[PDB]
């Protein structure tokens, strides 16, 4: 039937979506903290740039 | 693309002409159209523009109260009549067409033209040091071509292009806005330059990169033409 | 001339006083709802903050008239301050009637012909409308740029009022009878339009009731109003006999009554009755 | 046999979860608690594009931070040079009704659709100089709610058929197509090295994918509502998503798990977009409240609003540079800020 | 200014660009909306075909009494509905069909009829019931072989309104079922509306020529309630 196919079919998916490594919240945090200070200096949004290098405001 | 140009004939001393220009394969309202003239065995001299759907006209001044210019948008056809022509006006005449915006490629395609025989102050003076310089398939190759003014603008574009008239047939873009390379021009040909002195190198010569090579601005509405410098096999 | 009696006068400046507050009121609120928000600034609101702003200035002339009836005729502002004063009233008051026959025309274009017809209504267009209604109201009054104010007859403390020269009379009649057309105008197009307005909401209940008595009313008071004001325009510009100037200064002292009664009652005519509006203002004030 | 494998699919989602637990040792709060406040931002509208008539409902920045394609449920694609003011191109659509727009990061080609459920691809750079059908991408059995290019010959579509497709220009063939999801797909997004993809569903779950592989690597379900809008960290390992229970979500690929939550008690609406600015600090959101709000995506703080609008915020984009921010409403005005 | 000869002639196409956006504006502004909805089991394909003489919107273009309409129909999208809607807001009208004669499912349609009632963003969106399938109804009433009071026990209590003007030629069941099917359809249309936007249910069939001026007639009313609105009238 397509009960059993689905059933099947899902129950393959959580098997491959559960046996795979990870690692701890704090390398993430640590690691996106570290990515968005390099890159703080390289944002106009974040850090405005003056006039004469904004290319929207003369 | 195709555009096919006729009523290039024997005219008298005074008397005017009617030049018809008809275009297919390509939309007519949103090209501008550009008629230039290049007297036998001279350069190439621009003549006159108009804008997409009859908005913005401009002449020279050698041709101003005696061209005028005029566009039949269905049937795709451009009209320049003339008056009281002259031996000075003896020339091949050619149709242009352009197209402008952010990214665009200008003067891209160019009629066949037609041989029409009859019997500088405030112009960016585009001045071509070569003449004639003689060069071998195999060999690289540099031209370079000056101006009367800084070409460069406040936007950052340098409005000089390069076009290559091969022998017997019409000018082709190679470079447009000093470095843009135009589609289906070999990778070979690049330029370069600063705002006042501009280069083209043909990096391995060929049969094909063969002829007269112009160098034209585009701040000035006069759009003035280059020399010329030829290449010989 | 001579001031009136305590009489009246005294209930007059009162009732004066209680017209100015609620007009001023009235018009500040509208004027207010239709700049701190943007679903209420419409084309028809548009034309309802033109009236406000308007009637504002109108009923700003409030205390200088009221003087030149509580004090009698010395007059000290001089005749720049009185030149001003009967150029701004005459002005603000025609735009305000060139605004509410405007409105009339769009109301019944839109309304009589809901899929009849559709003339397509821009904002570029609704500024540039304003702006010509304005400048034509403003010229309408260009004679009275040119015609009126001679103060100058013990010589200050008992002047002569603000009246015109005598002879000049003359011309100030013509103009005020050519203002008596924009009497005529608007009623025409107001209980024309409307009416036919009105022949198609009860020729098709709950709420297309309300809606055709709001005109009527509308009507009613615009005649009330707007009547008396020209009506003794008329007569004070023939005051040849005592008894003339007498009929005259009193139905004027009514006449002015009624004009700023306009001023009052035109936002609460329009604007209240709007359900956008009194929703503007149960926001900004509740 | 159906029982015996709903069992093990709850084990296995418990499994999942004593895992995600396992390693959910701490939270970004703690950690970033040290960390400067980014203060207040003042954005102010910098440029306004007006030749609209209708609601705009997708757009996408190219290579360029120059160039804006902006799409109109008048049935209009328009493409601005927006340091100018100046209306590229306009192409009328076959079909009124749209809701996705991509461009092409070479500019060459631009994608759009709607509820026509075909998905239309033109190029700007025809011989003819107009703009014309380059491929009608056809198969999806829902309205296309969001597509993005891998290059210019492969395009990934979300529809509402609870798949998205995969599709090669060349052929106009479902190259790839992937049924995982269980709810309508509504937004996608890609990854800077386009090896992996991210999309969100209307079940309030978020799938990872791989392009080539096509399986649903992971996971994410932390939303209460329909999920809206889906953006990627800069770096490639992280996304945030929103939907409309007021609150936005922000994952780690690498973790498996959520990794921090922003919002606040006054926002009572659903969420339109969301995206990162260069460095990804600052996490630009769209609202239904004719508002857009900026925070700061580690601190989690209010750090700037756009109130600019007078209706929905219903796209909101930011450039390849981080120069400037796009924001499109329903009504038919586009408004740039930075 | 200081634009170079390039900068210009893209102002000059940006500006022709805004010229035909505003041509385009005046096209479509002087047409009236409207999105199509119903069951398989509703006369739907029926309706839309007599008006005119995998993709998932279909557009029908009628031009009634020198106005032009947009019909809009939605068929291959899926059941689910809060979410494709939202692009259709906008439009003058939304009409409903609903299969009058058929009893078994008419507790689905209901449902479906109060569902797009309460949606948020249809809430200023004028509804118009068409209550297709009149004659099939009609025999089915005569028959007697199939009784609305078992699906619905109200319909026992419910009677002929006295105000109501009976169709001429019309039996007194097949009235009163008609008239029952549009009570309760008007009872779910009031609750909730609060004058925001008011539906207009018909009786409408399939071979039935009228279609297009009844369109032409609400969505003439739905304007000018919409003006009194805007114009400060009510
Ligand atoms: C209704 C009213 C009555 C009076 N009162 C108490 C009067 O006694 C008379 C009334 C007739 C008026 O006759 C003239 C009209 C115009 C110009 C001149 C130049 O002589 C004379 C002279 C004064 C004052 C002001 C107003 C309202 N005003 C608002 C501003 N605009 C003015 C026209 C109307
Ligand atoms: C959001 C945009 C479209 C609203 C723009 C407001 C426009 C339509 C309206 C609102 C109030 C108006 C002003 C109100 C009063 C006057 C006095 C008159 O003597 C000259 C015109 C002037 C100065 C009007 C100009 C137009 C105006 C500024």
């Amino acid at each position: 039937t397509a009960s059993i196919a689905q059933a099947r079919k899902l129950v393959e998916q959580l098997k491959m979506e559960a046996n795979i490594d990870r690692i701890k919240v704090s390398k993430a945090a640590a690691d996106l903290m570290a990515y968005c200070e390099a890159h703080a200096k390289e944002d106009p949004l974040l850090t405005p740039v003056p006039a004469s290098e904004n290319p929207f405001r003369e | 693309v195709q555009l096919v140009e006729s009523g290039g004939g024997l005219v008298q001393p005074g008397g005017s002409r009617k030049l018809s220009c008809s275009a297919s394969g390509f939309a007519f309202s949103s090209f501008g159209m550009h008629w230039v003239r290049q007297a036998p065995e001279k350069g190439l001299e621009w003549v006159a523009y108009i804008s997409s759907g009859s908005g913005t006209i401009y002449y020279a001044d050698t041709v101003k109260g005696r061209f005028t210019i005029s566009r039949d948008d269905p049937k795709n056809t451009l009209f320049l009549q003339m008056t009281s022509l002259r031996s000075e006006d003896t020339a091949m005449y050619y149709c242009v067409r352009s197209i402008y915006y952010y990214g665009s490629s200008p003067f891209d395609f160019w009629g066949q033209g037609t041989t029409l025989t009859v019997s500088g102050s405030a112009d960016i003076v585009m001045t071509q040091a070569t003449s004639s310089v003689p060069v071998t398939p195999g060999e690289s190759v540099s031209i370079s071509c000056r101006s009367s003014k800084s070409l460069l603008h406040s936007n950052g574009n340098t409005y000089l292009y390069w076009f290559l008239q091969r022998p017997g047939q019409s000018p082709q873009l190679l470079i447009y806005r000093m470095s843009n390379l135009a589609s289906g021009v070999p990778d070979r040909f690049s330029g370069s330059g600063s705002g006042t002195a501009f280069t083209l190198t043909i990096s391995r010569l060929e049969a094909e990169d063969v002829g007269v090579y112009y160098c034209m601005q585009h701040l000035e509405y006069p759009l003035t033409f280059g020399a010329g410098t030829k290449l010989e096999l | 001339c001579s001031p009136f009696p305590l009489g009246a006068l005294v209930p007059v400046t009162a009732v004066c006083l209680c017209l100015f507050v609620v007009g001023v009121s009235g018009n500040v609120v509208t004027v207010m709802l239709i700049g701190r928000y943007r679903d209420m600034r419409t084309t028809t609101n548009l034309y309802l903050g033109s009236m406000a702003v308007s009637d504002l200035l109108i009923l700003l002339g409030l205390p200088f008239d009221l003087y030149r009836l509580w004090r009698s005729r010395p007059w000290v502002f001089g005749p720049l301050l009185c030149r001003l004063s009967l150029y701004v009233g005459e002005g603000c008051t025609y735009a305000t009637l060139l605004h509410m026959t405007a409105l009339s025309v769009e109301r019944y274009l839109a309304i009589c012909r809901p899929l009849r017809a559709r003339v397509l209504v821009t904002r570029r267009r609704v500024r540039a409308l304003i702006a010509v209604l304005w400048a034509v109201a403003l010229l309408s009054a260009g004679p009275f740029l040119f015609l009126v104010g001679v103060e100058q007859d013990a010589a200050a403390l008992f002047s002569r009022e603000c009246r015109p020269s005598p002879a000049q009379l003359g011309a100030l009649r013509v103009m005020l009878w050519v203002t008596t057309a924009y009497f005529f105008l608007p009623f025409l197009c107001l209980s024309i339009l409307y009416g036919l307005i009105g022949r198609e909401l009860w020729s098709s209940e709950r709420g297309h009731r309300q809606t055709v008595r709001v005109l009527l009313v509308v009507v009613l008071a615009f005649i009330i109003c707007w009547l008396p004001f020209h009506v003794g325009r008329i007569i004070y510009i023939n005051t040849e006999d005592s008894r003339m100037m007498y009929f005259s200064q009193y139905f004027n002292i009514v006449a002015l009554q009624l004009f700023y009664l306009s001023a009052s009652i035109n936002p609460i005519l329009y604007n209240l009755i709007s359900k956008k509006y009194r929703a503007a203002a149960f926001k900004l004030l509740l | 046999e159906l029982d015996q494998l709903r069992q093990e699919a709850e084990q296995l989602k418990n499994q999942i979860r004593d895992a995600r637990k396992a390693c959910a040792d701490a939270t970004l709060s703690q950690i970033t608690n040290n960390i400067d406040p980014v203060g207040r931002i003042q954005m102010r509208t910098r440029r306004t594009l007006r030749g609209h008539l209708a609601k705009i409902y997708a757009m996408h920045w190219g290579t360029d931070s120059r160039l804006l394609v902006s799409a109109s449920q008048d049935g209009k694609l328009i493409i601005w040079d927006s340091y100018t003011t100046n209306k590229v191109h306009a192409i009328p659509l076959r079909s009124s009704w749209v809701m996705t727009c991509a461009y092409a990061p070479s500019g060459n080609y631009v994608a759009c659709g709607g509820l026509d459920n075909i998905c239309s691809i033109y190029n700007l750079k025809t011989r003819e100089g107009n703009v014309r059908v380059s491929r009608e991408l056809a198969g999806h059995t829902g309205y296309l709610s969001c597509c993005r290019f891998l290059d210019d010959n492969q395009i990934v579509t979300s529809s509402g058929d609870t798949t998205c497709a995969l599709w090669d220009i060349e052929t106009g063939q479902q190259t790839t197509t992937f049924t995982g999801h269980t709810g309508d797909v509504m937004s996608l997004s890609l990854a800077p090295d386009t090896r992996l993809f991210v999309s969100g569903a209307c079940d309030a779950s978020a799938k990872l994918w791989d392009v080539r592989e096509g399986m649903c690597r992971q996971t994410f379900t932390g939303h209460e509502s329909d999920i809206n809008a889906i953006c990627f960290f800069p770096n490639g390992n992280a996304f945030a998503t929103g939907s409309d229970d007021a609150t936005c979500r922000l994952f780690d690929l690498r973790a498996d798990q959520e990794l921090m939550t922003y919002s606040h008690d006054n926002i009572i609406c659903g969420i339109t977009s969301v995206s990162f600015s260069k460095s990804g600090r600052l996490l630009l959101a769209g609202y239904d409240d004719f508002n857009c709000n900026v925070w700061d995506a580690l601190k989690a703080d209010r750090a700037g609003v756009l109130a600019g609008h007078d209706n929905r915020v219903s796209c909101l984009g930011v450039t390849d540079d981080g120069m400037a921010v796009a924001t499109g409403s329903w009504d038919s005005f586009l408004k740039i800020w930075n | 200014c200081t634009l170079s000869a390039e900068d210009k002639a893209a102002v000059e196409r940006s500006k022709m660009i805004e010229k035909q956006l505003q041509k385009d504006k005046q096209v479509y502004r002087r047409t009236l909306r409207l999105l199509l909805l119903g069951a398989d089991n509703s006369g739907k394909s029926t309706i839309v075909k007599q008006m005119r003489i995998t993709s998932g919107i279909f557009e029908t273009k009628f031009q009634v009494d020198k106005v032009n309409f947009h019909m809009f129909d939605v068929g291959a999208q899926r059941d689910e509905r809060r979410k494709w809607i939202q692009c259709f807001n906008d439009v003058t009208a939304i009409i409903f069909v609903v299969d009058s004669s058929d009893y078994n499912r008419l507790q689905e349609a209901l449902n479906d009829f109060k569902s797009i009632w309460n949606n948020r963003w249809l809430r200023t969106i004028s509804v118009i019931l068409f209550l297709n399938k009149q004659d099939l109804l009609a025999e089915k009433v005569l028959a007697g072989k199939s009784k609305i009071e078992d699906y619905f026990p109200e319909f026992a209590r419910y009677t002929t309104p006295e105000d109501a003007t009976p169709e001429p030629g019309e039996d007194p069941r097949v009235t009163r079922a008609k008239y029952f099917i549009r009570k309760e359809f008007v009872d779910i249309s009031t609750a909730s509306g609060d004058g925001r936007h008011i539906c207009y249910p018909h009786f409408t069939c399939s071979v039935d020529t009228e279609n297009a001026r009844r369109i032409f007639n609400d969505c003439k009313d739905i304007i000018l309630q919409m003006n009194l609105r805007e114009y400060n009238l009510v």
